[PDB]
């Protein structure tokens, strides 16, 4: 089976804190 | 583009002095965000206010994905900047980005209980709204593991407790998949979350915990939540299949020590077939020592050593074939 995700691979919100 | 980089950095550092400098010089990115976006990004309320009121930059601009500055402030959790944007600023709390996410989704997605608590009770935010994937704010708080945010969301919108995303995940499924045990206990004990509500592929929250190796969650569920480790997905795969197939020796061993059987799925494959097919040597050995039948054939006629051989896993094949010629 696959893992269930809520969002796509877009990085706009993840790459908003200094975590990218 | 010298102006862009300086404005974005001064806005992000909190440098009011540079901002009023650029501005007075009449100088006021690749994702289409603005300095209002960068101010909101790390809670520089003074720079953000100056950016909108004094320099008249709109605060309703949308980045490529439809993120306005208020979405930015909610994701990063800077409540004071979000308040100013919604009240004085000109942002409206029901605004959606191009994925359907409002500021309350983001606030839940990145775990900021204060931003969530304000949005629900003073902000007018709707907690019944889904993104395009079908996610409620409660789905984000559970997946994030944010139990304070989740608590607020259960109280505000209790019908979300058993709601399913478009691919069938409940908040419990997501908590179990992500290994958040405190959230998992709270949904089951206190909110009567159904633990048998399956995703679209037939997986239960028990399988999600087994698949991702979250033994603490799996143990609680099996012991205290009326879930049996004989649970099966639509292919007859058990928690032990998912653990073996993804190399989770801890889950696999716990299952085997507390009595779970080593069974074939609907296709005749045992958790050893799955371990061998994915080249999980340690799981192959744990299963072999716990008496898995090495010569059991699936519906295609293959033993576990066969599948390991076909998928290039030579140490798995070597081991299983030699353990069998030992007998």
């Amino acid at each position: 089976g696959q893992i269930k995700v809520l969002d796509g691979e877009d990085q706009y919100y993840k790459c908003l804190s200094p975590g990218a | 583009s010298m102006a862009l980089e300086q404005a974005l950095q001064a806005a992000r550092r909190g440098d009011l002095d540079v901002l009023r400098s650029l501005h007075a010089a009449g100088l006021l990115d690749s994702l289409d965000a603005l300095p209002v976006h960068h101010a909101a990004r790390s809670g520089k309320l003074h720079c953000l206010r100056y950016l909108v009121e004094e320099v008249a930059l709109p605060a309703v601009s949308r980045a490529r994905n439809g993120a306005t500055p208020a979405h930015d402030a909610a994701a990063t959790g800077y409540l004071s900047c979000l308040q100013w944007l919604l009240t004085q600023g000109g942002c409206r709390v029901q605004e959606k980005d191009n994925s359907g996410a409002t500021v309350l989704h983001l606030a839940a997605r990145f775990g900021h209980p204060d931003v969530v608590k304000w949005l629900l009770y003073q902000g007018g935010a709707n907690s019944a709204i889904t993104t395009d994937t079908g996610a409620l704010p409660i789905h984000y708080a559970a997946a994030k593991g944010d139990l304070p945010s989740l608590k607020l969301l259960v109280g505000h919108y209790p019908e979300g407790v058993n709601a399913q995303t478009n691919n069938g995940a409940t908040p419990l499924y997501l908590a179990c998949q992500e290994g958040h045990l405190e959230v998992t206990k709270y949904l089951v004990q206190e909110c009567s979350a159904d633990p048998h509500l399956r995703a679209q592929d037939g997986m239960t929250p028990l399988h999600a915990a087994a698949q991702m190796g979250h033994n603490p969650v799996l143990v609680w569920l099996v012991s205290f939540a009326d879930v049996s480790f004989s649970e099966q997905d639509h292919d007859g795969a058990t928690a032990m299949h998912f653990a073996a197939s993804r190399g989770h020796t801890k889950v696999l061993s716990w299952l085997l020590l507390h009595g779970a059987e080593i069974s074939q799925d609907l296709w005749g494959g045992t958790p050893l077939h799955d371990a061998a097919e994915n080249g999980e040597l340690e799981c192959c050995q744990i299963l072999a020592v716990n008496g898995a039948g090495l010569d059991v054939r699936d519906h295609d006629g293959y033993t576990a050593a066969d599948l390991a051989e076909f998928n290039g896993h030579t140490h798995c094949s070597r081991y299983l074939r030699t353990v069998q010629t030992l007998s």
